[PDB]
């Protein structure tokens, strides 16, 4: 308490002290601003139809108004004001003001990341080769962009990933958007499809849109078979919305005019119902594949997951990675978590073999009927 | 000639009409790009040819 | 740190002695940090007068003021309590400079950091001068020590 006195006390001279000088000095960084740019402008947008020649006029359609040829701003030449350009219009003069750039809508910038997820390649053991090559796709041609011209040539500027539900490709995208750098875009299908017909189509383009503005983007696609794979089609007409958004995705995605930086990563769990147009290579090149660890993988997985616990230094994961043929690292955590409650259901700091035996026998086995590892295996 | 032309026609604000009825009893109706119909009995500047829906 | 073994930091108050510009400067330099935690009134008693002397471009005192704010710090030296109160209300030589003003200001800014009733004379080359340096000061003579703790 009396380091506790001395606590208060001393916030109480602030306190008491503050309000002295408030006393005596009693807006500018803007209403000087505001006032400043209030003299300014607003200027309604403008959508311009096109420009003419043997003199200027721009020819323009607004919004909820409608057309009128106006001129421009002077501080503007005639070529920086392509067409398809929402530019900025003296509200009443109605002349180009100013020229600006282009839509995207809310829901593209809405899913561009702004943070990063941490998942390091520390966390992705038992992949050796799946992030080697991922590394090609999406790593190595958007930091080192040497070589592949020292020698001229290109990398696979899209990448799959699929497995059954638990192998760690959300991480891959996770931990790729960690180290990377460039502009992860995290667009999921679910995403795609919505109301109105040709509404897919929009975001795509935005996306691509987005992608272009910015050199060195990484598109990503979790859940692709909810955007579109498989093409049916019959006297129903029914997956047909989503398939187009999907020949969308597909044109631009790989056909006539190049796409540019935009690298791209798939993910799925059952890469078996994707339209040919997605997997054939120019729009879909390396297929990476995310295997159900093996021996070594799974010790890996096991030492990564229990790493960073309290665990019992005696017990070998080794015994227990055996006693794991085909689980998920997934599974493998909930074991390693598991013994946690186990651990905690007695009173004890640290977990015994047992306790992770438990565990593989209380999950694993236990939680067998459910699975579905086998039946995502095959691609149901 | 040149001077109240470029006044009038100066006026760089330009409301794009489409054209509806050219009605020769020289008359003939537009609607504008504010969707509003104003029957000029003047086409004024623009020949007849030039007029069209 | 201290010089452990070999003393490079002692034996450079040898080199440090001159009232000219660069070698007052880095020497200031020097014996600043040399002197903290090494702490000694001859570089004061060297500058001081120096000090006294007040010329930034040539007696290089403006910077020692702060150098030698990093001397006796956090401990009460009467001496520069009175010293730069002997230098700076008196506004030794060439002082018309905001400058001189706030060399001297934070010089005992820095000395004096808790030791309660004796840091007074601190403010008085400090808050005397009136910037946006000065009416604040005022009561930060009396979180002259704490390291965690500010955003009020
Ligand atoms: N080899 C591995 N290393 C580390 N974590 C893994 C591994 N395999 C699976 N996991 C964990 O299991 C989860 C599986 O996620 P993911 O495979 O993306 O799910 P889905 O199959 O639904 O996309 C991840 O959160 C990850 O933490």
């Amino acid at each position: 308490q009396v380091e506790d006195d001395i606590q208060q006390l001393l916030k109480k001279i602030n306190e008491l002290t503050g309000i002295k000088e408030s006393d005596t000095g009693l807006l500018a960084a803007d209403k000087q601003t505001l006032q400043s740019e209030q003299p300014l402008q607003v200027a309604r947008c403008t959508k311009i139809i096109n420009a003419d020649s043997e003199d200027p006029k721009y020819i323009i359609n607004v919004k909820q108004f409608a057309k009128f040829v106006v001129d421009l701003s002077d501080q503007v030449a005639p070529t920086d004001i392509e067409e398809g350009m929402r530019v900025g219009v003296d509200r009443n003069k109605y002349q180009i003001h100013i020229p600006l750039p282009p839509k995207i809508d809310p829901t593209v910038t809405m899913m561009q990341v702004e943070e990063k997820p941490d998942v390091t390649y520390s966390d992705v053991g038992g992949c050796k080769e799946q992030i080697e090559k991922l590394r090609e796709v999406v790593e190595t041609p958007l930091l080192h962009p040497e070589r592949f011209v020292n020698l001229g040539i290109e990398p696979p500027k899209g990448v799959l990933l699929f497995g059954p539900p638990g192998t760690g490709k959300t991480l891959c995208a996770r931990a790729v958007a960690n180290r990377t750098d460039a502009c992860f875009i995290r667009v999921i299908g679910s995403e795609l499809v919505q109301k109105y017909v040709g509404e897919g189509a929009r975001m795509v383009r935005e996306l691509f849109e987005m992608a272009r503005t910015k050199k060195a983007c990484l598109i990503f696609f979790d859940e692709i078979d909810a955007i579109g794979g498989a093409r049916f089609d019959d006297g129903a007409g029914g997956d047909n919305e989503v398939q187009r958004t999907m020949l969308e995705l597909i044109n631009q995605l790989d056909g006539f005019d190049p796409r540019g930086n935009i690298k791209v990563l798939m993910a799925t769990n059952r890469p078996d119902t994707l339209d040919p147009a997605l997997m054939r290579p120019g729009r879909l090149d390396r297929k990476i594949e995310f295997s159900l660890p093996d021996l070594e993988g799974r010790t890996h997985i096991f030492k990564i997951h229990a790493r960073s616990m309290s665990v019992e230094r005696d017990i070998r994961f080794e015994l227990l990675a055996r006693l794991c043929p085909n689980s998920t690292g997934a599974e493998i955590r909930s074991v390693c978590t598991e013994a946690g409650m186990f651990a905690i259901r007695a009173r004890r700091k640290i977990a015994t073999e047992k306790d992770f035996l438990e565990a593989v026998n209380k999950v694993i086995k236990s939680y067998a009927k459910f699975s579905a590892t086998p039946r995502y295996m095959t691609y149901n | 000639e040149n001077s109240e032309k470029i006044k009038v026609n100066k006026t760089l604000p330009y409301l794009v009409s489409n054209v509806i009825e050219l009605l020769d009893v020289k008359c003939a109706v537009i609607k504008t790009s504010t969707r509003q119909t104003y029957f000029l009995p003047v086409i004024g500047l623009v020949d007849a040819e030039k007029l069209k829906p | 740190v201290r010089n452990e073994c070999d003393p490079a930091l002692a034996l450079l108050s040898d080199y440090v002695l001159h009232n000219s510009n660069t070698m007052r400067l880095g020497s200031i330099f020097g014996l600043g940090l040399a002197y903290a935690g090494s702490n000694r009134e001859d570089v004061l008693t060297l500058l001081l007068p120096v000090m006294g002397d007040s010329k930034s471009s040539m007696e290089v005192a403006g910077v020692t003021a702060l150098a030698c704010g990093m001397i006796a710090v956090g401990s009460c030296n009467g001496d520069v309590t009175s010293t730069i109160l002997q230098t700076i209300m008196e506004k030794s030589e060439t002082e018309l400079k905001d400058t001189y003003a706030r060399w001297l200001p934070l010089g005992l800014g820095l000395n004096h950091l808790g030791k309660g009733e004796a840091i007074e004379a601190i403010l008085a080359a400090l808050e005397v001068v009136s910037e946006p340096f000065r009416s604040f000061a005022n009561t930060l003579v009396d979180v002259c020590a704490y390291a965690g703790s500010g955003n009020v």
